Order: C-alpha cells, then structure tokens, then sequence
C-alpha cells in the first residue's frame, strides 16, 4: 500500500488495500556489494549470532512462599543485534510493481 | 598474545563455551540434590 | 538442542551412511559398497574397505 490509487483499469498488477482505499505495492530487487557493511556482534564469540535460552520444569524447585502453586513453566529466548554500514554506496535497489 | 600459535584461543570464546555448556549442567545438578 | 559449539571446525552435524550391494558394471555382479552423504550433497563413493 506504498503506491497510487488502484481504480477499476488496472491491468492486472498487486494491490493492497489501506484505510478504505485500493493501493499498489512496491517490490524491492536488491543488490548487495562488497565490503558494504558488517553485522555488529556482542559476545557472538565466531561468526553465528548467539542465542541465550532458559527453562524452568513445572516443580516444587519453585515452589517460593507466596504461592505453592502455580506450576506453569516457562521457556525464554533473548539475543543482540546490531548492523554498521561501512559504504552505503554500493546497496542498489530497483523499486517497481509486480504482477497478479 | 600469551603465545606464538597462529590462531589462539582467546579468553572470550572459552566463556562462550561455558555459556553454551551450562544450562545441561544447571538441568542435571537438580537431580543430585 | 541450543548447544552450539563456538569454532565452526568443531561445530557437529549429521551424516548418512549406505551399505550395501550394488550393481556397479551394469553386467549384473553385485559388489559391495559404501556411500556418505550430507544433507543433499554426496561426499564419499567407494568400494567396501574391510577384507
């Protein structure tokens, strides 16, 4: 929903629709260069992103004070990220519709 | 650079290794107690 | 299933194996053989190294 109006004589290319209104869309075909950026990393530790994961079994090992029940368990996951653009000249792009 | 070896370990990478490492051993030492 | 190991090199993954017999001439005289392969792609073709 990122370009004009679509009224009744399109030929056929995708549209969306945003607040009442009947909008075409916009395509990306992207190019990435050499050397153009690098992904920033805390405590990656390599080249992956490092994920960091817990669990905590339903059991009495939490049974607490204020409240013996409630065994619900859980299972969190939680990373960091970061991108630093070296040369932002050589990220090419070519915006254009698509068909149906 | 403690040593001469071309690639070396680094403090860093061997804390991610106990990173990644405990959680199995934090699961299995509920057992022993 | 989290654990991954930091070095790439020493990072574990899953591979294939197949025994068995196999028809390598085409003249029909099985022979035996061994084949390897990860994921989609075929590392290792030979014939049984064992006596």
């Amino acid at each position: 929903g990122a370009g004009a109006q679509a009224t009744g004589a399109n030929p056929g290319y995708r549209t969306s629709m945003v607040s009442g209104q009947e909008h075409y869309d916009v395509y990306p075909m992207l190019v990435v260069g050499d050397d153009s950026f690098t992904s920033i990393g805390f405590q990656t530790d390599g080249k992956s992103l490092k994920f960091t994961v817990m669990t905590k079994m339903p059991g009495k090992e939490t049974a607490d004070r204020n409240d013996p029940y409630g065994e619900t368990g859980f299972s969190s996951i939680k990373w960091y990220y970061g991108i630093l653009v070296k040369r932002p000249e050589r990220l090419a792009l070519i915006k254009t519709v698509a068909p149906l | 650079k403690l040593t001469s070896w071309k690639n070396e370990l680094s403090l860093q990478a061997l804390k991610a290794d106990l990173d990644a490492a405990k959680p199995s051993h934090t699961a299995m030492m509920i057992k022993v107690k | 299933q989290e654990f991954q190991i930091s070095d790439p090199m020493r990072k574990r993954v899953v591979a294939y194996e197949y025994w068995g017999f196999w028809d390598i001439e085409g003249n029909g005289v099985l022979e035996p053989i061994v084949a390897t392969w990860i994921g989609s792609t075929l590392i290792r073709l030979e014939k049984n190294p064992y006596p």
